[PDB]
């Protein structure tokens, strides 16, 4: 019957068409009743200044507490009676709001989606609330080392740059930034060239196109406004960071090195490389069978309660690396058998390895692609990202071109005595010295 | 092209075939049975929980290594979920490796060998998979839940009890296997495929066939309240009485009346207007909390009710205002709209539920299974809509007449019992 | 051939480790696969082979052996780890074979 | 006590009035024995109404004399082995709190046998909950609560704790003769009476065992 060979074509494609102001619309329809909708903006903590940290997590709060045309209550009600379903977030280059609902309502929720973005009323009443529940947040998401890991990674990978930032911020900040601020920061950064509508489920692209050029007015008069504005380079640093506190049960480990960034088709090759090392928790079935031989060890010798391989990217650069979850005493062991793997990638990985960790990558990219949200998000920023949008057709032909020695040449590049950085968290007294580190950086 | 149908056999022994092409890059197979902790014994509790995570052990086909090594070698996954009363071994691939990934799913299913080492290595996993589940209270007041709101069948625990970890016999386990895993309790689903191969290989493969070998025991109602004092700063409540069936013509009563007290926020951090049951215990307490409406349909049986997770301190308080929020809707406190809102709220959710490879699968599974059709999308539809305002305010009474059993789990100093609600 | 078989009982007894009551399995030279084996022996079957050896041993320390009566007899071995023993060297290739490819 | 003693006057805390619940809480744990404690709100320390019990306890049988031997001064007991085959034990369960206390029956029984055993354990509960007790009866119990009591107190650490609770929980030492003129002045209906406001009220029970054969209290 049909192949996966064809599979891949009948997929529709993506429409993309701009408007006047330099938005962007683009859908993947489908025969599916039920869809989502939403608004990808590339803005970030990144975007933040210092005094002004936070503000894009503060503005994600406001967000759905109300419009100008709709208060509160109002707002809330009209959503819920309709039974879509508002969500959103804020990274770190990039925030995204997006609407879960029935094809149907389709336009009346971009609507919605419009008037959120532009006219958030900012109740100064509800700006005093939002101040303790972030506050709160905060000392909540304090207490999940996999968060407190990674941006002490970033706060040292990227040290005095503004990747260096967390997306919730400073304290300080949340405790005084202003209606001003926010307001401020709504209207420098949510703005058509730097967004993207994106749809996918039971759409015509062009109801959908129209829907926009009805509610995302406005024209740009001057130059300055359709300028997407380059940002300043985030400095990489060898370094490390260690948070200690004998106090907490298990110790978390995070090292990375210098990703690309987006653009560059190595990205490529470094996924299909941390496919081969891939991943481990303790409840993994196959257990010592395992493919991934840091799974393997991770069993035979009981070296942590769980490990990942990660490739965050950014505009312009990104972070290679692996974070891993273990007992105080057996740091060493991980971290030791961790670091050969990556230095048996950049010297001596099999075709067997790469063949199996391209059907898994495969399998995964697809799997990215399971729901009316996860299309959608991949195409709101395959098009900020990326340019435009990449098909699972052409995915899988830059896949299909990596070899093992493919594979060996990239990760040396990107690995090989490469000065990495590192986040430690907890009872990390076994795990030491930054030169010890440093030197498991080569040979085998 | 790519759109159309959905067939469904149902050959010989009973067995089920339920296939649905969709030209999907990838297939997604899985085998549903009627097994679970329903179908335990004091004398062999937690059997069934054992079963799930000896998925990968070796089977008279394939070694305990190849079925790893194999399934991975494809890129493919392989997994085991399960209620007290149904069993679900599915695997995912890419399309050209579905024969390759069903050569397991088919031995894991049929062949297993039980190996007492292999078992016996295995066991003191129960005690770790039980552990992680355990970090979330949401699920310690749910296995109690239903030990008070029981005396069997569906009153035994999700996840085998402590003392049964390490005593379960390689016995048991096959016993368990050959009475439960028979042909007409189980049914081949499978999206992503043609229902011709799909057909072919249930066929000249499945090798276990015809029975309904041990038949669960009639789930009685004991209608008890569990409570568990633990200092928690955070107390879980869940009240409920004995709901509608599987099916059960009373059934999507109760799923509206659900979306009528509101069940599960719809905006991110967002209070929800559109459920009674959060606002107006929103009114009675002051500190942050979470109170929703709780449904479940099973086989012979189903349960239904408000869970309050609240602070210690304001429990009282929230889980009575979350009581009369009850009662008031059991007197005609529904408008006509609310059923209109919910009405909706249920086809969305439900539609939504589908967008998952593995929602749908196991929406065409479930039906295959507890029926053997396939009822259509418009079909639901009009059942659901279907409802009176009547329907509903009536299953709202049958809440506050019925005996209710109750389950909390958090500093309950100043919890109430459920004599005193 | 019925003519080797006629060997064997002969080196059977040549070698002469029933004189100690030790099955011939009991002798069994501890390698890895073999230790794997042991270790999947039911409960009896090695405590049995437990108390063989430490039996065996005293007597070796004594200087001893069993009376003829007691001597194990060619026919009446119970090759009980072989069975074991052959299955992990079976699992053994299969994951040494597949390693390569 | 008096130029030695120094955390001084007051009630300080007040122990909160004991409510009564009557719920049943159960715990399968694979046992071959399963445990059960059926009982009600019996009566409070000093209550008059608690020499009543005392003695329904001693009628039912509480604890055997006759070393491996059968008690066939306990109905309980008697009746329960008339009932039951295998291997077991059944007494009088008899708690006098301050402001509260309990009382019902407690057995021990093979998992298989739960069921007849704390059934007929009941039967033999409510059969003396209606005038199923001899003038007798009342006779036999009446010596050997006395005569336990009298045992009770040829232990140093026993007499002391006799002198002890009372000098705490009154003020004075009810002279032994008393004690005993206060349990014969039992009449043969208190005892029914008592027999009876157990069955009438509400139960609370308690089971550790393979419960699987064991009834819930809403079957008894």
């Amino acid at each position: 019957a049909a192949t996966y060979a064809q599979t891949l074509q009948n997929i529709p494609e993506t429409n993309v068409t701009t408007l006047d102001n330099g938005l962007r619309v683009a859908s993947e329809e489908s025969s599916q009743p039920t869809c989502t909708v939403g608004v990808w903006i590339g803005a970030g903590s990144r975007y933040e200044n210092e005094k002004n940290n936070g503000a894009g997590y503060f503005v994600e709060h406001l967000a759905f507490k109300g419009t100008k045309k709709r208060p509160c209550a109002a707002f809330e009600k009209e959503v819920e009676s309709m039974g879509a379903h508002f969500n959103g977030y804020t990274s770190r280059e990039q925030t995204a709001f997006y609407i879960k609902a029935l094809s149907k309502d389709m336009p009346k929720v971009v609507e919605l989606l419009a008037d959120v973005v532009q006219n958030c009323a900012l109740e100064e009443s509800q700006i005093e609330k939002e101040r303790g529940v972030i506050l709160q947040e905060l000392k909540e998401m304090d207490n999940d080392m996999t968060n407190v890991t990674f941006d002490y990674l970033h706060a040292t990978a990227f040290q005095g740059t503004a990747l260096a930032r967390t997306v919730e911020g400073t304290t300080e900040n949340i405790k005084h930034l202003t209606r001003a601020d926010l307001a401020s920061y709504i209207d420098t950064h949510f703005k058509a060239p730097r967004m993207v509508l994106a749809a996918a489920g039971g759409i015509s692209h062009k109801e959908l196109v129209d829907a926009a050029r009805q509610h995302f007015s406005g024209v740009s008069f001057t130059y300055k406004e359709d300028a997407v504005p380059i940002l300043p380079r985030c400095r990489f640093t060898g370094s490390e960071i260690r948070a200690r506190d004998d106090a907490l049960p298990v110790a978390h480990v995070a090292l990375a090195v210098e990703g690309p960034g987006w653009a560059d088709p190595d990205n490529v090759v470094l996924h299909v490389a941390n496919a081969i090392i891939g991943r481990y928790d303790r409840t993994f079935g196959g257990g010592k069978h395992l493919s991934s031989r840091l799974a393997a060890l991770a069993v035979e010798h009981k070296l942590c309660h769980s490990f990942q391989t990660f490739n965050t990217s950014y505009s312009d650069t990104g972070l290679f690396g692996f974070h891993f979850v273990a007992d105080p005493l057996s740091i060493d062991d991980m971290m030791f058998c961790a670091q050969g793997e990556w230095m048996r990638l950049c010297t001596s990985t099999t075709e067997s390895e790469v063949k199996r960790a391209k059907n898994h990558l495969r399998s995964a990219m697809v799997a990215q692609l399971d729901g009316t949200t996860p299309v959608c998000e991949t195409i709101g920023s395959h098009l900020l990202n990326y340019g435009r949008r990449i098909s699972l057709e052409e995915w899988d032909s830059r896949i299909s071109a990596v070899d093992a020695r493919m594979v060996r040449d990239v990760c040396s590049k990107y690995i090989y005595d490469k000065c990495p950085a590192l986040a430690a968290v907890g009872p990390i007294e076994q795990l030491l010295d930054y030169n010890r580190i440093r030197s498991g950086m080569y040979w085998i | 092209p790519g759109a159309e149908d959905l067939e469904i056999t149902k050959l010989p022994n009973g067995l089920i075939i339920a296939s649905l092409e969709n030209f999907s890059p990838a297939s997604r197979i899985g085998v549903f049975i009627k097994a679970g902790s329903r179908y335990e014994t004091t004398a062999n509790l937690g059997t069934a929980h054992l079963l799930r995570l000896a998925s990968p052990l070796t089977t008279k086909g394939a070694s305990s290594f190849r079925i790893t090594r194999g399934i991975e070698a494809v890129g493919g996954s392989l997994s085991v979920y399960s209620t007290r009363e149904k069993m679900t071994y599915c695997v995912e691939c890419l399309r050209d490796h579905v024969d390759t990934v069903m050569e397991y799913l088919l031995n894991v299913t049929t062949a297993p060998e039980f190996r007492p080492w292999e078992v016996t290595d295995l066991q003191p996993q129960l005690k770790v998979d039980k552990a992680v589940a355990f970090q979330s209270p949401q699920v310690g007041v749910l296995e109690n839940l239903h030990a008070a709101a029981y005396k069997t069948a569906l009153a035994n625990p999700l996840y085998c009890p402590d003392y049964r970890i390490g005593k379960i016999t390689s016995e048991q386990l096959h016993h368990f296997v050959q009475n439960n895993f028979t042909s007409a309790r189980m049914a081949l689903v499978g999206i992503g495929v043609k229902h011709s191969d799909l057909k072919q290989v249930a066929e000249q493969f499945l090798n276990i066939r015809s029975g309904a070998g041990t038949s669960s025991a009639k789930a009685t109602y004991w209608g008890g309240e569990i409570r568990e004092q633990n200092g928690h700063s955070l107390v879980h409540a869940a009240v409920v009485t004995e709901g509608a069936a599987v099916g059960s013509a009373e059934a999507n009563a109760f799923s509206v009346l659900q979306h009528v007290l509101g069940a599960g926020p719809l905006i991110k951090r967002g209070s929800s207007v559109t459920s009674k049951l959060y606002q107006g215990v929103a009114k009675a307490t002051t500190q942050p909390f979470d109170a929703s409406a709780f449904n479940v349909n099973y086989s012979d049986s189903g349960l239904f009710g408000f869970y309050t997770i609240s602070q210690a301190a304001h429990a009282g308080e929230v889980i009575r205002a979350a009581m009369n929020q009850l009662k008031a809707a059991a007197q005609g406190g529904v408008t006509e709209e609310d059923v209109t809102k919910a009405k909706n709220q249920l086809k969305a959710t439900y539609l939504m539920s589908v967008e998952t490879a593995q929602g749908l699968l196991n929406e065409i599974g479930s039906e295959a299974l507890l029926s053997g059709t396939h009822t259509a999308p418009s079909v639901v539809a009009q059942k659901i809509d279907s409802v009176t305002s009547a329907d509903v305010v009536n299953a709202a009474k049958k809440f506050v007449s019925g005996k209710k059993s109750m389950a909390a789990s958090g500093d309950l100093g100043s919890t109430p019992f459920l004599d005193e609600l | 051939g019925r003519l080797m078989d006629r060997i064997r009982k002969w080196y059977y007894n040549a070698a002469g480790f029933n004189k100690y009551g030790l099955m011939r399995d009991d002798t069994l030279y501890e390698d890895d696969d073999v230790k794997e084996a042991l270790k999947r022996l039911p409960e009896d079957l090695y405590n049995e082979r437990m108390f063989r050896i430490k039996r065996a041993l005293d007597l070796s320390l004594k200087h001893r052996i069993l009376p003829k009566e007691q001597w194990v007899k060619y026919e009446e071995d119970k090759p009980y780890l072989e069975p074991y023993l052959k299955e992990v060297i079976r699992e053994r290739l299969e994951r040494e074979a597949w390693n390569k490819k």
